[PDB]
């Protein structure tokens, strides 16, 4: 028997099943180092001006 | 008094504008020492939003299905 496999049979990706379930991680990594703490919310304007020696307002 | 009637001003205008100024520059010199104050202490530890120079972005960082099994 055993027809020969034409082109292009010895390709198209294929799923399977195994026993395990795919575990996380595998790059054995720490967690996230640091949020950002996201600087969000509306504006008030210029309190007292650019509070520089002078030009208030 | 023809003086003060057409001419000067009130001393409680004056005292009063000049509690309002002092005032004012009270809070702009709090506000200054604020200013420094954060500054140095967000340089110093790096959790504020001002001094994030530019890192790398990981857009391009892609997982997929290599050539070599060992990646």
């Amino acid at each position: 028997g055993w027809v020969r496999p034409d082109l292009g049979e010895l390709s198209k990706v294929t799923k399977v099943k195994t026993d395990r379930p795919l575990p996380e991680n595998p790059y054995h990594s720490r967690a996230r180092p640091e949020p950002n703490p996201e600087v969000e919310g509306d504006l008030k304007p210029a309190r007292h001006g650019s509070r520089l020696f002078f030009w208030t307002m | 008094r023809w003086i003060a009637r057409t001419f000067f001003d009130a001393p409680e205008k004056n005292y009063e504008r000049t509690m309002a100024i002092l005032q004012i520059e009270s809070e702009k010199a709090e506000l200054r020492l604020k200013e420094l104050e954060v500054r140095r202490l967000m340089r110093a530890k790096g959790d504020g939003p001002w001094f994030q120079y530019p890192t790398i972005d990981k857009a391009l960082i892609d997982h997929s299905p290599k050539a070599t099994p060992d990646n």
